[PDB]
């Protein structure tokens, strides 16, 4: 089925965009796909001797 | 496919303005928003109105006007243009007329300001002014 | 009708005949101008249309006097136009074929109308009737919003 | 933002015209669900039809519910969203709801998520819809002139409209209390009453295993009276 | 130096729309109507803000009603 | 019948009331049409007019057109446009309900959009999310100017009032809660009544407090949350199932 | 359409000129 879209010109007194009113909106993250965090190391001698200093 | 605007009956505009003095219904709820919107352009309107001040030799100057269908604003569309030397001549005549008046009159009553009190509203142009005839303007009598 | 200045050229001879006719119109307009506090919307619009139709009638009168009846002098007519007892543009439209009858100028501006097209009042009643019959319904409207126009009466 | 999503309007709603001319006010209202600006679309279904149809909800909301943007009905079956969710809950499952959060902030948040709700996941893919339909299908298979009566043995579930319409078919006023079942029927004339009676769960005296029935009536009546 | 590209004036823009009509009104009428209009505008704004206790006088001399 | 005659005017716009209610405060607020600088005492009052339907109902501009919406002011019994009104002037019936059944999901019979949620009172026009047909009827104490009537008397009068405006699914008065629950045949009907008897009087000419009807506070006709009572819950469920069977058979 | 039919039918409007009643 077919139709013609139009933009009716409105009175240039009334607000152009009646909708927008500076809403506070929290965003959903939408991290639906999982992603790794992937570091390759294994320090034991220096990695355990250091914390006593750090 | 263009055509000019409708030179409407000014009576219509008057009626509209009359209607929008007692505004207190859900009828013309969006017209109030219109009024608020019009504050953007009110200074422009003011400028136009002061631009077409009738000069002191014009008795009763008409002017073309754009106006919102809800009477939220009344612009003075006409630009007040004049033949420069002619204009100078007119002002010169008023300069000499005014000067003459100053010469002759023993005392010169000035207008009290402001003209109207805070209780007194802006009187309707139709009810008071449009009936009564204006006094003679200033212009030195020419041979 | 504007306000009589020094710059107003006074009315020529044959105005004394017509004065009381357009006087009535003026009076009506005065009656039609006031805070008739119509809480309602449609009725409020109706008042406005009363002024509009009245204006049409006054202008229509002068047009009639000038053109159809062929009574008043040209100078007088000109004076009337200048003073704006009758709208000139409307008269011009009337003079043109097709708009012999025409409520007002606002009903033939295709720019103002959201659909790039004239006021439905300009559609001849017969056509509308035909349309309705074809559809099944009746005449959906009775007068447009721009003026009180139950058909604009091209025919 | 850019007008990326198109409007989601159904057929029945929109009307049977080859070409309508609708208008779009962008950023043109807060929706009826998630209080959130969206491109409001609207149109008269016919030229001379007085009722405009405006797009109540936002496109994201529409997608989310998988519905029309004007009807608030499923775009497939043209039925109430809640009802369709109930149907879906019934066949293939036990529980499918589409919970709208009734708190003004949270609703916005929910709307923002690109995730279909319970029933919407079924009705989006047409294959699944079809499957659901077929499963549903499978699942399927003496006149003293009183003008004023006192009717008894009234099924608890029956409404007054059904009663009065039935009476009309057999032909006024009516009083029913589903607690007592003392159906205090009254006719607009006595002649009409006569007509009715002469024309005759219809237990009917003319006051102005039936025993057990009377008892059941009795206790119920008593309870009603105490209320 | 006036910039030339912007040849869509305000009045012209307004003229383009339907929501304005034009009439020949006396300058005094224009004035009075614009005072009335302006007054209505400012009062509408003030009331909208909520602060009805600021009474506009018709002479545009604003003052509070109450303490 | 309504269709036999043209609709009379409820009240001429001279007789209509102004939009300046009661001076509840010290000053009037132009952009709101409410009052301000003081909210001392309750706002609500009793409707001067009422839909006497047989004396009023009839043809309109709408009955010519096929306008699908009924006149709010008809329901309120104060329409100042009688036959010249676009919105209709008669009690909703199966024919008209059926006619607008597509659109009425999204919005009322008064052609105004429903919302996500009920207004916390369940007071305003219904939510789209529920297809409720059940009006809560508070403020009967106020609606009768503190007339110590019988519960039977109350329920009967209520019946007389709402049965007149729409086909009833059931009514039940509650002595212990001093209120009604007035389930209707159709949602359109429910909508219509809910406005038609909002702020109205339960009093009658036979009653002695007839001239004091204005001075009290009118009927609080709101929408009803479904009962906690499992006796009716089960019934509701059954009904839902039945309806579902209908539509589901209709899909093929 | 006959122009006399329009002549008879434009007097059926109960009002005069631009505003007709047309019942
Ligand atoms: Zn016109
Ligand atoms: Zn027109
Ligand atoms: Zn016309
Ligand atoms: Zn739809
Ligand atoms: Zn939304
Ligand atoms: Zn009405």
């Amino acid at each position: 089925h077919h139709i013609e879209v139009v933009s009716k010109q409105m009175d240039p007194l009334l607000p152009r965009f009646v909708g927008k009113k500076a809403r506070k909106v929290v965003a959903p993250t939408e991290n639906d796909e999982v992603v790794p965090v992937l570091h390759m190391d294994g320090s034991n001698d220096r990695g355990e001797a250091d914390p006593n200093e750090w | 496919l263009y055509t000019p605007k409708a030179e409407m009956p000014p009576e219509h505009l008057r009626k509209i303005i009359n209607t929008h003095s007692d505004m207190a219904s859900k009828m013309y709820n969006t017209d109030k928003k219109a009024f608020l919107g019009a504050l953007k352009y009110l200074p422009h309107a003011i400028l136009k109105l002061l631009e077409n001040m009738p000069h002191p030799w014009e008795q009763a100057k008409e002017v073309k006007v754009l106006y919102h269908t809800s009477g939220a604003i009344t612009f003075v569309n006409e630009t007040p243009r004049v033949i420069e030397p002619v204009y100078t001549a007119q002002w010169s005549a008023t300069w000499i007329a005014m000067r003459r008046e100053k010469r002759d009159r023993t005392h010169f009553k000035r207008m009290r300001f402001p003209p109207f009190d805070d209780d007194e509203p802006p009187l309707s142009y139709e009810q008071h002014i449009e009936n009564i005839e204006p006094l003679d303007p200033i212009n030195l009598p020419l041979d | 009708p504007r306000i009589k200045t020094r710059r107003s050229k006074p009315a020529p001879d044959g105005f004394e005949k017509i004065k009381p006719t357009l006087t009535d119109f003026e009076i009506q307009l005065r009656d039609a101008q006031k805070d008739k506090s119509s809480k309602l919307a449609a009725k409020s619009n109706e008042q406005l249309w009363e002024i509009m139709q009245l204006h049409h009638q006054r202008s229509r009168y002068i047009y009639t006097l000038y053109y159809k009846r062929k009574a008043i002098s040209k100078d007088l007519y000109d004076w009337l136009i200048k003073e704006k007892y009758a709208d000139k543009l409307l008269i011009a439209k009337w003079r043109k074929t097709g708009y012999e009858k025409l409520c007002c100028l606002r009903c033939i501006q295709k720019n103002e109308t959201n659909n790039g097209s004239t006021c439905i009042c300009r559609v001849p009643r017969a056509q509308l009737e035909e349309e309705a019959r074809k559809k099944g319904t009746q005449v959906s409207f009775h007068q447009c919003v721009h003026c009180g126009c139950r058909g604009c009466a091209s025919t | 933002e850019i007008n990326e999503p198109p409007p989601n309007i159904c057929e029945q709603c929109l009307g049977d015209e080859a070409n309508i001319r609708m208008t779009k006010i962008p950023q043109g209202s807060e929706c009826k669900i998630c209080t959130l600006p969206f491109t409001l679309y609207h149109f008269k279904t016919s030229k001379r039809s007085n009722n405009i149809i405006k797009t109540l909800i936002c496109v994201r909301c529409a997608t989310q519910r998988n519905i029309c943007q004007c009807c608030m009905l499923d775009s497939r079956w043209h039925i109430p969203i809640q009802l369709r969710d109930h149907l879906i809950s019934l066949v293939n499952e036990e529980n499918v709801m589409t919970e709208e959060a009734k708190n003004d902030m949270m609703k916005r948040f929910l709307s923002l998520k690109n995730v279909k709700l319970g029933g919407a996941q079924i009705t989006s893919d047409p294959s699944e819809a079809d499957n659901i339909v077929d499963k549903l299908k499978n699942i399927l298979l003496k006149n003293p002139s009183t003008k004023s009566f006192f009717l008894y043995n009234i099924d608890a579930s029956i409404p007054e409209w059904k009663i009065t319409d039935t009476v009309s078919q057999l032909l006024l006023s009516l009083i029913v209390n589903h607690k007592a079942k003392c159906g205090g029927l009254r006719f607009q004339s006595s002649e009409l009453g006569e007509r009715f009676v002469s024309k005759i769960i219809f237990i009917i005296p003319w006051s102005s295993t039936a025993e057990n029935i009377k008892l059941s009536l009795s206790l119920n009546k008593l309870i009603q009276l105490e209320l | 130096l006036p910039t030339n590209h912007n040849k869509t004036k305000l009045l012209k823009s307004l003229k383009n729309t339907k929501y304005f009509q034009q009439t020949t009104i006396d300058w005094v009428e224009a004035g009075l109507q614009l005072c009335r209009q302006g007054h209505n505008m400012l009062n509408l704004l003030i009331h909208r803000k909520g602060l009805t206790y600021l009474h506009l006088d018709y002479n545009f001399n604003l003052k509070p009603t109450k303490t | 019948s309504w269709r036999d005659k043209s609709a009379k005017v409820q009240v001429k716009e001279s007789e209509l009331p102004s939009s300046i209610p009661a001076q509840t405060g010290l000053t009037f607020n132009i952009w709101y049409n409410k009052w301000s600088q003081g909210f001392a005492g309750n706002t609500r009052f009793v409707s001067p007019f009422a839909l006497q339907p047989q004396l009023h109902s009839g043809k309109t501009r709408g009955d010519n057109d096929g306008q699908l919406f009924f006149c709010l002011f008809f329901a309120k019994g104060m329409c100042c446009l009688g036959p010249k009104c676009e919105y209709l002037h008669h009690i909703p019936d199966e024919e008209d309900i059926g006619k607008l059944a597509l659109r009425t999901e999204v919005l009322d019979c008064f052609g105004r959009e429903k919302f996500a949620d009920y207004r916390e009172d369940m007071g305003g026009i219904g939510s789209f999310r529920k297809k409720n047909k059940t009006l809560y009827v508070g403020g009967i104490d106020g609606a009768l100017n503190s007339k110590h009537l019988k519960p039977a008397q109350i329920e009967s009068r209520i019946r007389f009032v709402f049965s007149r405006l729409g086909d009833i699914d059931r009514i039940r008065y509650v002595e212990s809660k001093n209120c009604g629950f007035v389930k209707f045949k159709y949602q359109a009907n429910a909508e219509f009544a809910k406005e038609a008897m909002s702020n109205q009087t339960l009093l009658l000419p036979s009653d002695k407090e007839w001239d004091d009807r204005r001075e009290g506070t009118g009927l609080l006709v709101k929408w009803a949350n479904e009962d906690p009572d499992p006796a009716a819950q089960k019934r509701l469920q059954e009904e839902l199932k039945l309806e579902s069977l209908n539509m589901m058979v209709h899909l093929i | 359409f006959t122009k006399s039919e329009l002549k008879r039918r434009r007097k059926t409007r109960k009002g005069d000129g631009p505003w007709g009643s047309w019942s």
